[PDB]
């Protein structure tokens, strides 16, 4: 089964790199540190079925951060509408989006 | 210059297809060398260069020893490259046509968004720290020396036990 | 990234099909095994680089070490097979059915 | 992009050189010219027979030592760590067990080219 | 095909005998294809023509079993007007076993197949009648 | 051999499953599985006969392929969720690939074909080490993901392993192949009870291990390979016969032997979870298992097969049997049914 | 879900420095020592409130103090700073070790005029404890309700009633 | 199924709450049967090694019986703790959720009409 000699002896052989929001080398992050932190802090203490039920908001936010399916679909919809308007001649892109922009530092 | 990683991934798929199609192991090692170089290029494009160069060097040594062994024992009078049977070539081009068909199907079916033709090359690198020192790959592999000493010691024991294992297998 | 990950998963699937479908060559089977290994390495490295999981970056090195150990053991067993028969044929090693 | 252009330029240079080598001179091909060499006699075998190398254990040991090399190579970034004592101990242990494996193989005559 | 096998039970027995026969024949054909794949993988034929012949023979045998089972079960439910009755399924399973024996050319195989497959089909009808949960989700 | 490499190989054999069962990272479970496989291969190919070489080759390629599928599942989970454990919301495809690959590691049907092949052509103590110790680490991983398993695939694998194990053990006459098919059947029972109670598959694993340890020890005493070789045991070691018969009956699941307890409690839990069809089919094929055990008992104990002339010299010589290991495990595997509430946990 | 709010171009407009990286690195130490209070206020608000949209005033103050620092540099002494930052701009890494003489002349400039002292080797790289009046954000990360744990059962451990209750076993 | 309960210290054979429970009386049928099993183990070991079944190895038989009784006592105490804490958790859950476990009122055999099936 699952022995717990690491919890019994108090050592941490492989427990500090179980997930993304856990002890990055110098001081770095893992691109979804806040979302994974919120999800784990939600799910701790009520784990299993209750964590699957009433931490669905935090899990959905974290999964959206990590996989970015909804952002991809939103950006694809925007670009598809833009290309349709370009074909229909009803849209001209601004100078900053298409071509020369004013650069700021 | 956006679909560079996609072209590399397709080349990796072709190399793995040839390796699956199983030539003589000389050409199998050739296909695995090409696939290793392509995967190194993919890792380098996605980020740090240490992992790609490591897997390249490791597979160069591995396929060299493989070449020695398939010259020594895993050889035959007429080692088939790919054209000894027309079925192998027909199956390679059939797999290529199936790859094109499936990626066209997944581009047409853009609801899930796994492969998009218009959105290709737009979501390769998600977020990077623009200002920052010591954030490249290899710092974590160094952190194996200080933060994952358990990973380091299981790898070292694997290599040590492997030396004993290979001596006892080939003791004869 | 999702297109590339789909391609890497399909590459692993192809190498698994190569491992499962034998063609008279134990060496070619080991080659398919190491193709599966390379696909998994590239998948893990790309995932860690995309998610900035520098703490999990030792994982590809670990799988490479253990994969080379298993490739070493497979080459040693192929040496013993060749010493037994002289041809290295998976259909030739079949005498344990009875 | 720069390194890619240099790689492609070198590849195109080598291809141009071998294309010049193949399309420049005059060809006169017949069977005795293109037969395999074999020191002025017909070869007995087909040069594709099993070769039976004698350093196979050394080759497998080379695989294991190459992966030990891959383990040892992140040391220039490992010495920048904040702890440095566990780093030094871990590097010592790794090099010591690699050397112990080499010593055991040497004692057991693994790298001796058994004929 | 999950909706196909659910559309088997969307109508009561004794109704749409053609639909029930077609669904059961398709199910038997799928089972025969799977069995033929296992047979030609584990025990290879002398050539590809014999392999294709064995695959076709096994698939046709299992399709005939399924077709005769569904047809005889629906015919029994038609000719005696009580659909929710396991003896119709027992008669159909016995007919399927007789089809198996006819394909195998053995009356002993016919009788044993009749008894065993009729028992299995009657048990299946009782299970669908009284809610026997095959492969249940863990609850206790 | 050599004591140094004996210590290294046996320590790595021990260390593999220990790392797997004591590590909470899926990567460290995988490197424990790799440790177990690579360490046990030289113990398999040790006599350097063609059968040992074939068994080592088959075992290597099978376990390497299964471990590669396991690592694919781990990497896909890491891609989907960023963690190194299947927490609760992983993909069912990933979980099913994990179950399939761990089933091929364990050796239950329809992934069972290599197990009698590898067990044959291998010395009896290595067969014991395989069939007992190698089945704890994949079972530990399966117990760790106790929910979120597909009960349909679990029950299909369980029922086909019990069916194929009963039929294979019914056919075989080689003792090692008989033990391998017994392993397949009991692994089918453990996998059947896995998604409903981890305690019961642990109990069945312990009962199976303490039942087939002294069976292999008694085979190891006279190096008996076949049914005839175990049949001339009344002349070789006549004191063995009662314990051999009782342990074979306990492996058959007959009351009041304690081998009836795992099947009884697994059937009880499946009744509690309403899987009467699967439980009934499993019990009937367990009766088939008991049939080939009883044919073995007829050969070795209840009749006296003819013996040869040199067994007189065998009776002249003296023997040695391990204390504290055979008799203890035989008694605990036969006469421990009235401690059933203590055994269940 | 909700509409994300973000400021407009009018409130994102600011007097940008328009100053190259080499001259910035040449003036880095004295800039870091002149107004470290404003910079540390901006970093404190940026690390406390993870939202960049509520530190725009602090960012404009950082730009203002940087502009004032460079205007003081340009007003008082400009040509040794110019030659110093061009010598830094020459190298491919802007290494301070190449042009220590021009660095010495610029330090002499800022010590004779305006009385500036260049920080020591390990002075700019420590914590600062900046005083501010902006209230501490009581709920960073916009956390949710954190649902309560399971109602743990308390009581004395009595023995099991009628033993194990496993079939016919009395004890 | 009880490994995740609050207060579960890992790999602990007997937590202090087990100290609240009465131990086995040291002559109870479980431990007497364990001693009998140890004695039978010694006898079977002697018969397998081809010694006198009871006249030989008295120290071995004593060690067998003693070790079996010792291990059986401590395992029996652990199992008593496990069953006791299972009953405690069940009763606590019943007290925590009374709306899911109603005290159902049974009526006497004067209102219910059991159907009568004659056996003519
Ligand atoms: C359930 C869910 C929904 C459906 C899902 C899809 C279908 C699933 C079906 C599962 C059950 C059938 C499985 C068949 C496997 C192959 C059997 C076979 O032919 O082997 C021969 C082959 C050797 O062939 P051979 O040596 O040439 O033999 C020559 C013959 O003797 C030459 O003799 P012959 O000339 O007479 O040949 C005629 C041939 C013609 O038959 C076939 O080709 C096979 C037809 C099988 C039909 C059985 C099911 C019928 C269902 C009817 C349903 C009706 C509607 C519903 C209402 C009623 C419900 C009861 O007959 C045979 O070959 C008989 C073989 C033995 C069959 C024993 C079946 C026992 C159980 C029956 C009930 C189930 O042996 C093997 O391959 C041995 C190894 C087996 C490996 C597979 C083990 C697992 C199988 C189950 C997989 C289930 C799905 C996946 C689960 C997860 C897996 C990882
Ligand atoms: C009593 C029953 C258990 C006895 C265990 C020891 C067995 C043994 O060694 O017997 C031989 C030995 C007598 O041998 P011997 O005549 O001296 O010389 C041996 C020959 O040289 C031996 O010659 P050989 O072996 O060189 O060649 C002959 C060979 C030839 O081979 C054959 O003849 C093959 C025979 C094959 C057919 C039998 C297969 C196995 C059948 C098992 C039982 C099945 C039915 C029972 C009901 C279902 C069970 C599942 O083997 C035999 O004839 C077999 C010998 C053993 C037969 C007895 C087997 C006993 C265990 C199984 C029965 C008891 C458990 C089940 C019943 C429970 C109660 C209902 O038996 C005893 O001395 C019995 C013990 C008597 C004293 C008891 C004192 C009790 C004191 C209690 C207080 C102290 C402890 C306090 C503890 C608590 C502290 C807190
Ligand atoms: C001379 C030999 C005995 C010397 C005893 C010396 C020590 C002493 O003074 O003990 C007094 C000690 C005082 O106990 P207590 O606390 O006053 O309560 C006594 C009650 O009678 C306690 O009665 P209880 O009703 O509470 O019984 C305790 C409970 C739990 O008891 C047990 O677990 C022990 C069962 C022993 C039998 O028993 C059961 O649940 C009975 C299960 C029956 C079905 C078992 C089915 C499997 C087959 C038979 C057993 C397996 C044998 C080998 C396989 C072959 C079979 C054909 O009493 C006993 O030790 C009673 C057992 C004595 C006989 C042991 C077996 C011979
Ligand atoms: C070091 C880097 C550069 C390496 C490449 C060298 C660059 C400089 C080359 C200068 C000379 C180019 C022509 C070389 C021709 C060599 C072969 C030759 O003489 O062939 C005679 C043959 C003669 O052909 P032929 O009509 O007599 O028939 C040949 C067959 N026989 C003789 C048997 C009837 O070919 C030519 O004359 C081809 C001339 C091509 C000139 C291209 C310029
Ligand atoms: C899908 C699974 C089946 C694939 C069948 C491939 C062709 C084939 O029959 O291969 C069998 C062959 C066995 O080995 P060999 O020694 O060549 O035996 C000759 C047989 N007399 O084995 C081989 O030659 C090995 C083949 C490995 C192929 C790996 C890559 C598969 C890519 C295609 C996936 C499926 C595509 C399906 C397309 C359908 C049409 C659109
Ligand atoms: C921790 C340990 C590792 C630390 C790092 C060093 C790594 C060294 C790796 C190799 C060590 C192998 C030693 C054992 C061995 O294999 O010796 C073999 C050698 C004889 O072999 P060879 O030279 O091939 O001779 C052919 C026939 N005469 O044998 C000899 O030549 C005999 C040598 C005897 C003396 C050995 C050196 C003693 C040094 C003591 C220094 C104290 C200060
Ligand atoms: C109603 C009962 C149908 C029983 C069908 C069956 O299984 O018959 C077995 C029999 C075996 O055939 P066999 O004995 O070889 O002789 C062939 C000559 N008809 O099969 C036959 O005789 C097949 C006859 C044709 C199919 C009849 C339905
Ligand atoms: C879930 C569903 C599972 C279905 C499982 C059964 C599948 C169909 C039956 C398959 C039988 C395969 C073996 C066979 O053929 O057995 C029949 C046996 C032999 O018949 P024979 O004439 O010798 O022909 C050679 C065999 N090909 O012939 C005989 O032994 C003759 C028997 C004649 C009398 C049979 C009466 C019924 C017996 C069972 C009663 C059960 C209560
Ligand atoms: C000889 C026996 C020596 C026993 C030494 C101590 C063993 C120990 O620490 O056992 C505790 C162990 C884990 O306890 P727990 O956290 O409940 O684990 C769940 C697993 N069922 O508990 C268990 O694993 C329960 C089963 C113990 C079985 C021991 C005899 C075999």
């Amino acid at each position: 089964p699952f022995l717990d000699i690491q919890k019994k002896l108090g050592i941490s052989l492989d427990r500090h790199f179980m997930f993304l929001s856990a002890e990055q080398p110098y001081k770095n992050a893992a691109r979804c540190h806040a979302f994974e932190k919120e999800w784990i802090e939600c799910a701790h203490g009520i784990g299993g079925t209750r964590a699957k039920k009433e931490c669905k908001i935090e899990f959905d936010d974290f999964e959206e951060c990590l996989l970015r399916y909804k952002t991809m679909r939103r950006m694809h919809d925007i670009k598809k509408q833009r290309e349709k308007l370009m074909k229909e001649g009803k849209y001209t892109p601004p100078p900053h989006h298409s071509g020369r922009e004013e650069p700021r530092p | 210059m956006n679909n560079y990683i996609f072209v590399l991934s397709s080349l990796f798929l072709v190399g793995c297809l040839g390796l699956a199609l199983k030539p003589s192991p000389i050409y199998g090692g050739l296909g695995l060398i090409v696939s290793g170089f392509v995967g190194c290029l993919m890792v380098l494009g996605f980020g740090g260069s240490f992992l790609g160069l490591m897997v390249f060097l490791i597979y160069l040594g591995g396929m060299l020893v493989v070449f020695g062994y398939t010259t020594a024992m895993a050889t035959e009078e007429y080692p088939e490259t790919w054209g000894s049977n027309w079925l192998i070539l027909g199956f390679l081009v059939l797999g290529v046509i199936m790859e094109v068909f499936l990626i066209c199907v997944l581009n047409y079916y853009d609801e899930v968004g796994v492969i998009n033709l218009d959105g290709l090359g737009d979501w390769l690198m998600y977020e990077v720290d623009d200002v920052g020192v010591m954030l490249e790959g290899g710092i974590g592999v160094a952190a194996m020396y200080s933060c994952a000493t358990w990973m380091m010691v299981v790898a070292g024991w694997s290599l040590f036990a492997g030396i004993f294992i290979i001596i006892e297998i080939t003791r004869d | 990234m999702p297109s590339t990950f789909f391609n890497l998963t399909m590459a692993f699937s192809l190498s698994l099909l190569g491992t499962l479908m034998f063609r008279s060559h134990l060496m070619s089977t080991l080659l398919c095994l190491e193709g599966m290994v390379l696909s998994l390495f590239i998948m893990t490295s790309v995932t860690s680089l995309n998610s900035n999981s520098m703490s999990s970056m030792p994982i590809p090195i670990t799988i490479l070490v253990f994969a080379a150990c298993e490739a070493a053991v497979g080459l040693a067993l192929l040496v013993k097979v060749s010493n037994t028969y002289g041809t290295d044929y998976v259909q030739n090693l079949n005498l344990l059915q009875c | 992009m720069n390194l890619y252009t240099v790689i492609f330029i070198n590849i195109l240079l080598s291809l141009t050189l071998i294309l010049v080598a193949f399309w420049l001179p005059q060809m006169n091909l017949y069977s005795e010219k293109a037969n395999p060499y074999e020191c002025g006699f017909d070869p007995t075998s087909s040069a594709r027979l099993p070769f039976s190398m004698k350093f196979f254990l050394v080759a497998i040991t080379f695989l294991l030592f190459d992966l030990e090399i891959a383990l040892l190579l992140p040391l220039p970034w490992a010495i920048q760590t904040i702890k440095t004592s566990t780093m030094m101990i871990m590097a010592f242990i790794l090099v010591t067990i690699l050397s112990l494996g080499l010593a055991y193989e040497w004692t057991q005559k693994g790298l001796e080219w058994t004929e | 095909v999950k909706r196909f096998f659910e559309s088997y039970h969307e109508v009561p027995d004794g109704t749409q005998c053609h639909r029930k026969t077609y669904i059961t024949t398709a199910l038997g054909g799928i089972c025969g294809i799977i069995g033929s794949a296992y047979s030609v993988s584990l025990n290879p034929a002398d050539s590809t023509l014999e392999a294709v012949a064995r695959v076709g023979r096994y698939t046709f045998t299992a399709a005939a079993i399924g077709a005769m089972f569904g047809l005889t079960t629906c015919v029994s439910a038609q000719v005696r007007e009580k659909p929710d009755d396991p003896l119709n399924y027992f008669i159909g399973g016995c007919a399927g076993g007789l089809t198996l024996g006819a394909r195998t050319h053995s009356y002993g195989t016919a009788a044993m197949g009749c008894v065993y497959m009729g028992t299995a089909a009657a048990l299946f009808k009782i299970g669908k009648l009284e809610g026997w949960e095959l492969f249940p989700t863990p609850k206790v | 051999m050599n004591p140094i490499t004996l210590a290294i190989i046996y320590f790595t054999i021990f260390l593999g499953p220990v790392i797997t069962m004591s590590s909470t990272n899926l990567m460290l479970m995988w490197v424990g599985l790799e440790f177990s496989l690579l360490a046990i291969i030289p113990m398999l190919i040790n006599k350097k006969n063609p059968r040992s070489t074939e068994a080592a080759t088959k075992y290597f390629v099978t376990q390497a392929t299964a471990s590669m599928i396991i690592l694919l599942a781990i990497v896909l989970n890491y891609k989907q969720l960023g963690t190194w454990m299947f927490q609760q919301q992983t993909n069912g495809l990933i979980l099913n690939m994990t179950l399939m690959a761990l089933s091929m590691k364990l050796g239950l049907a329809p992934f069972h074909f290599w197990l009698p092949e590898v067990t044959q052509g291998i010395p009896l103590h290595m067969g014991l080490i395989l069939l007992t110790w190698q089945k704890i680490a994949p079972l530990s991983i399966l117990i760790q993901i106790y929910p979120l398993l597909n009960s349909t695939i679990i029950l299909m694998l369980a029922i086909t392993s019990i069916f194929m194990g009963a039929w294979g053990g019914l056919n075989q006459t080689q003792m090692r192949k008989i033990m391998a098919y017994s392993s397949i059947a009991h692994m089918g029972w453990m996998l059947a009870i896995l998604p409903y109670n981890p305690s019961l598959t642990l109990l069945n694993l312990m009962i199976y291990i303490i039942l087939t340890a002294p069976m292999f020890m008694a085979l190891m005493l006279n190096n008996s390979m076949t049914i005839n070789s175990i049949s001339l045991l009344w002349n070789k070691t006549p004191a063995m016969l009662t314990m051999i018969s009782l342990m074979l009956l306990s492996l058959g699941g007959l009351p009041p032997l304690t081998g009836f307890l795992p099947k009884w409690i697994i059937i009880t839990e499946l009744m509690k979870n309403n899987c009467l069809i699967m439980a009934t089919l499993m019990a009937m094929m367990a009766l088939l298992n008991l049939f080939f055990y009883t044919r073995l008992i007829y050969s070795t104990s209840l009749t006296m097969f003819p013996t040869n002339n040199n067994s007189k010299m065998m009776t002249h010589q003296t023997k040695t049997k391990p204390n504290l290991m055979f008799s203890t495990l035989a008694i605990m595997s036969t006469m421990t049914l009235p401690l059933a509430p203590q055994l269940i946990t | 879900p909700g509409i994300v709010e973000l400021p407009t171009l009018e409130e994102l407009k600011v007097e940008e420095v328009k100053v190259s990286s080499a001259v910035l690195k040449a003036a880095a130490h004295h800039y870091g020592a002149q107004c470290d209070k404003t910079n540390k206020e901006f970093m404190l608000c940026r690390w406390e409130e993870k939202d960049p949209r509520r530190c725009l005033k602090e960012g404009k103050l950082v730009n203002g103090c940087a502009l004032n620092f460079f205007r003081q540099i340009k007003s008082h002494c400009a040509e040794p700073f110019t030659e110093y930052w061009t010598c830094l701009d020459y190298s491919n890494m802007q290494l301070f070790r190449h042009c220590r003489q021009q660095q010495a002349k610029f330090d002499q400039c800022v010590l004779d005029k305006l009385g500036w002292v260049r920080p020591d080797l390990g002075q700019l790289s420590k914590v600062t404890k900046v005083k501010t009046d902006r209230p501490l954000p009581e709920n960073p990360y916009h956390s949710r309700a954190r649902p309560e744990p399971n109602p743990v059962i308390e009581g004395d451990l009595k023995p099991a009633k009628h033993g194990t209750r496993f079939f016919f076993w009395t004890v | 199924m009880m490994n995740g309960r609050p207060g579960h210290e890992p790999l602990k054979f007997l937590p202090d709450e087990a100290r609240s429970l009465p131990p086995p009386k040291l002559n109870d049928p479980r431990l007497v049967y364990m001693g009998l099993l140890g004695y039978c183990t010694g006898l079977m070991d002697n018969m397998l090694r081809m010694r006198p079944v009871m006249r030989a190895g008295l120290h071995r038989q004593l060690l067998f019986v003693t070790s079996f009784v010792f291990a059986g006592y401590f395992y029996l105490k652990r199992q008593n703790y496990l069953y006791a804490v299972k009953d405690h958790d069940m009763f606590g859950y019943i007290k925590l959720h009374p709306e899911d476990f109603p005290e159902k009122e049974k009526k006497t055999y004067a209102e219910i009409l059991e159907p009568f099936h004659p056996v003519r």
